[PDB]
């Protein structure tokens, strides 16, 4: 229940989208406009380097808000985050891939071109 | 027929006679100037 | 009680056109930014509507107990408050609940009973001579009444007793429905500068109050208030004055209506279905 | 409703698998048109290329983005 | 541009159907599988959630279908702009009234 | 028993609310009561107010 | 019910076609042959000019035989007929589209190639 | 139960005739290709035309 910046016409309690879904209704304790916006978005994913090369994974969803990264594309844990950028063989999504590389660990990074 | 049950039959937007004119008018290009009517003015 | 009136020469009534009138909020949430289509009871547009005077300048008085059909549209040009209020009922023989919702001068009464209403009740205001002002003193709605339930006040109303023969100022609009029983009123003052031929102009109908009553309703007629000033001789047989005013009848008739909602919310247009061919294809395509 | 969903799961697994293929096939289209080279060409410094006025295609320095003034403009055209 | 709009409009559109299939009752006495829930026991108003699944699931199928038969045709139009950029593009093309 | 590299979705992610509020009004209305207690005076034991 | 030119032999009473749909009756009251033909055909269409050029409409049936022109591909109401030809904009069927030209009102031609 | 029989038989018409549909725009496309090259035009390519 986020606060909204738009005010309703003085006779009425709900409110809806273009999609036709209700997600705007007035709190009747001192009149506030008040948003609804589901919690729950998208399921989860991992990340596997594979066979005979590692045993760890990454999970990753796929547009969850939250070592640690936050990616464009979700929330990515399991998967540390470096600047520099090499070519890339797992998609994950936005421009962002997973590898396996140097011990050695599984890193996230911006594919290159 | 196969129309009386609803199923109606949409009529063309070209009729046979346009569409033997198009056939036609490619076959006195193509006789007249090769393919220079394809790529631009028409040469004789 | 009630008094009987006098044959006198009247005016025959008079029809006219609407235009883009009769529009209202179908229900109670907030749409923004979408063009939603409903099914409910509108006043289809351009469409012949019934008028009936209020002028004296002769002697128009007409007060016939129209049908009440599923939904009615109640348009008045009002300028200096001629007119009250409505009553409602089947037969009028204190046999059914019968409505009445007036607006006295300090507040709004609304109760639905079985009132043993009158032929042609009526207002009467009276000219006092010491004190220059307008007063009520002829309470004549009906004669007795005998049980009901419901009884509404709500927020006193102030309104102007004097009655004049200038050009209007205001425009006010009521919408009566009755789904399931329950009564809806809808209404929005709205000021303009004519006389006749109602603007193109476009304005949605906002509720004010929504009654859960429950009862059964096919007939109503509206009241009148006329002055007895000192120029009349005070006697309502022959000689009175109603001031001007004008008041439009139409009939809702269920027709799907494309809103458009704007970004603050409130409607706009309410481009039709079933009246042009070309509203038909704006309504199809949602645009 | 989720235990009556077990008697048509083979069905909800069908389709999960056709949005994933069709996903992943839309995800492979990119790859087929853009990614003819597997060498990014930077742009020459000098634009005399011999009066044939190429700034309406190449990128501009004057934008943080790098599309080109007809992307751009082909960018705000669609919705 | 009316290539780049229908491929937008048409996914949109099919969106808001996905959309609006929830909003019917496919014959049950409601829409939302919460009311039937909450105003009738779960051993009567088995058959009622059950016409509610058969109903979604066909919604469901069509949309899969009309997104797959997209999804081919939309295959083929990038096959289509991959061998037009490789010939026209890269390179000069020798097919008359093809680039 | 053997995954390659790529991605894969096995689940999906959902948030339980662990709170319900279905308080509806502010607060409601009353009716005069107080005049009972609130009173200029009072009735006896052999006749009270009821 | 029209006159047919098919007669029966004299123990039937009813009549199908390649489609299995009857469509031919044999008339109690004088053993007359007749017809069935179902009346509803297609459905309607409506021609627009567009937005900030005109306001007027052209309404075209689909399969309905009847200012009013009798065009090959149905019933078209609200258009002239014109004998000229111009490149057509709005497709109608069978060679003869719709437009809006010279004051101007809505006209219907065969198009030109 | 006649109007989900129904249902399921115009949606499989609508499917099988989306299906036959495009397969006629691929032959289309590719008579239209083949108009453009072997007849306004000589087309270079070997067993094509
Ligand atoms: C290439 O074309 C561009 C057109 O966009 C030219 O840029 C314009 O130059 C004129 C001349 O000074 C200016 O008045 C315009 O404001 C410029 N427009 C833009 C969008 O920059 C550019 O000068 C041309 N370059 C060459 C070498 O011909
Ligand atoms: C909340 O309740 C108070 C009474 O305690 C009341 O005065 C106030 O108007 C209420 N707020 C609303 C109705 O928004
Ligand atoms: C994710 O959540 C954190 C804290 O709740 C917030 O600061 C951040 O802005 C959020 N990210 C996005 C993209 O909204
Ligand atoms: C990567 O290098 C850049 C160079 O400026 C620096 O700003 C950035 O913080 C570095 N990122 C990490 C994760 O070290
Ligand atoms: C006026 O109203 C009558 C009755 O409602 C109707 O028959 C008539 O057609 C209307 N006039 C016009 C011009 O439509
Ligand atoms: C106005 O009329 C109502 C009944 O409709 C009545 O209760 C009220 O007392 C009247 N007001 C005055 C000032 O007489
Ligand atoms: C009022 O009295 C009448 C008797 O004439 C009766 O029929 C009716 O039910 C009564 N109304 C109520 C609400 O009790
Ligand atoms: C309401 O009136 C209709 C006829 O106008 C009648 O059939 C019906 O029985 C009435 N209902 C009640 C509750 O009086
Ligand atoms: C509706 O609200 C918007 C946003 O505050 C404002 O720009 C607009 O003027 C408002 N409309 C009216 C009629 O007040
Ligand atoms: C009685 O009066 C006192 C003071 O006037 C007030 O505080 C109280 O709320 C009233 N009601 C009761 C039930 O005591
Ligand atoms: C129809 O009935 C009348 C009277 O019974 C009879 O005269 C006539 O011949 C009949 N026509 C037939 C059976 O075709
Ligand atoms: C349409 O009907 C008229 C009169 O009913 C008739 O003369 C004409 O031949 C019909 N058109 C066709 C195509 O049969
Ligand atoms: C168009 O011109 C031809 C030329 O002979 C004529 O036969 C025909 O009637 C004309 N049509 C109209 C609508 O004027």
């Amino acid at each position: 229940l986020t606060e909204s910046n738009k005010k309703f016409l003085p006779f009425q309690q709900f409110g809806r989208d273009i999609a036709d879904t209700t997600d705007a209704v007035r709190d009747p304790q001192t009149l506030e406009i008040l948003d609804i916006t589901p919690c729950s978005f998208g399921g989860v994913s991992v990340i596997t380097p594979g066979t005979n090369t590692s045993n760890q994974v990454a999970v990753l969803y796929q547009d969850v808000n939250c070592n640690v990264f936050q990616t464009r594309a979700g929330c990515l844990i399991g998967a540390e985050h470096v600047n520099n950028s090499y070519e890339c063989d797992i998609p994950i999504g936005a421009g962002i891939c997973a590898s396996y590389q140097t011990s050695q660990s599984i890193i996230a990074y911006t594919m290159s071109l | 027929a196969q129309k009386f049950n609803g199923l109606t039959v949409l009529p063309p937007l070209l009729t046979d006679e346009m569409i033997a004119q198009y056939t036609s008018a490619l076959l006195a290009g193509t006789i007249t100037s090769g393919w220079t009517f394809g790529a631009g003015p028409a040469l004789q | 009680q009630c008094v009987n009136l006098t044959t006198r020469t009247q005016l025959p009534p008079a029809y006219t056109n609407s235009f883009t009138r009769g529009v209202y909020y179908p229900d109670k949430v907030f749409r923004s930014s979408v063009l939603h289509s409903t099914q409910d009871l509108f006043l289809p547009f351009f469409s012949n509507v019934t008028w009936f005077h209020a002028i004296h300048v002769t002697k128009r008085f007409d007060n016939p107990v129209l049908p009440f059909n599923d939904g009615v549209y109640f348009a008045s040009t009002e300028k200096s408050n001629i007119i009250r209020g409505w009553i409602f009922g089947t037969t009028l023989d204190s046999k059914t609940q019968s409505l009445l919702i007036v607006n006295n001068a300090t507040n709004v009464v609304i109760k639905v009973c079985e009132f043993q209403f009158c032929n042609d009740p009526f207002l009467g205001v009276y000219y006092h001579k010491n004190n220059k002002s307008w007063m009520e003193s002829e309470f004549r709605v009906y004669s007795s009444a005998n049980n009901c339930t419901f009884e509404y006040v709500s927020q006193p109303f102030l309104m102007d007793l004097e009655g004049k023969q200038g050009n209007f100022k205001n425009l006010r609009e009521f919408v009566f429905k009755n789904i399931d029983g329950y009564f809806k009123i809808y209404s929005k003052h709205t000021p303009i500068n004519l006389v006749r031929d109602l603007p193109q102009g476009f304005s949605a109908l906002e509720p004010l109050v929504d009654l859960p009553i429950g009862i059964n309703i096919t007939r109503f007629q509206t009241l009148l208030a006329l002055h007895r000033s000192y120029l009349t001789p005070g006697d309502s047989s022959s000689g009175w004055t109603a001031g001007a005013a004008a008041y439009y009848v139409g009939y809702l008739q269920p027709r799907t209506f494309l809103l458009k909602y704007n970004e603050n919310g409130t409607i706009t247009d309410a481009v039709d279905c079933a009246l042009d061919p070309l509203s038909e294809t704006k309504c199809t395509l949602k645009s | 409703c989720s235990n009556l969903l077990l008697q048509y799961g083979s069905f909800c697994t069908q389709l999960n698998r056709a949005l994933t293929g069709i996903a992943v096939e839309q995800d492979k289209n990119t790859q087929e048109v853009f990614a003819q080279v597997k060498q990014i060409y930077k742009t020459p410094p000098i634009k005399d290329f011999g009066g044939f006025n190429f700034s309406q295609i190449l990128p501009d320095p004057s934008k943080p983005s790098k599309r080109s003034p007809i992307e751009d403009l082909l960018f705000n055209k669609v919705t | 541009l009316g290539k780049l709009q229908d491929v937008v409009n048409q996914n949109a559109q099919a969106l808001n159907t996905l959309v609006k299939q929830l909003s019917s009752n496919f014959g049950a006495i409601s829409s939302v599988l919460n009311d039937i829930l909450s105003r009738l026991d779960p051993p009567e108003a088995e058959v009622q959630i059950d016409r509610l699944i058969t109903g979604r699931l066909q919604s469901l199928q069509t949309y899969v279908t009309q997104q797959l038969i997209r999804a081919a045709e939309i295959r083929a139009s990038a096959n289509l702009a991959a061998t037009k950029m490789s010939e026209c593009v890269l390179g000069q093309s020798k097919r008359v009234d093809f680039c | 028993f053997t995954v390659e590299k790529g991605i894969y979705q096995t689940s999906n992610f959902r948030v339980q609310p662990t709170e319900s509020i279905v308080r509806f009004p502010n607060i409601t209305n009353l009716c005069p009561f107080g005049e009972v207690f609130n009173a200029t005076r009072f009735a006896s034991v052999y006749a009270w107010n009821r």
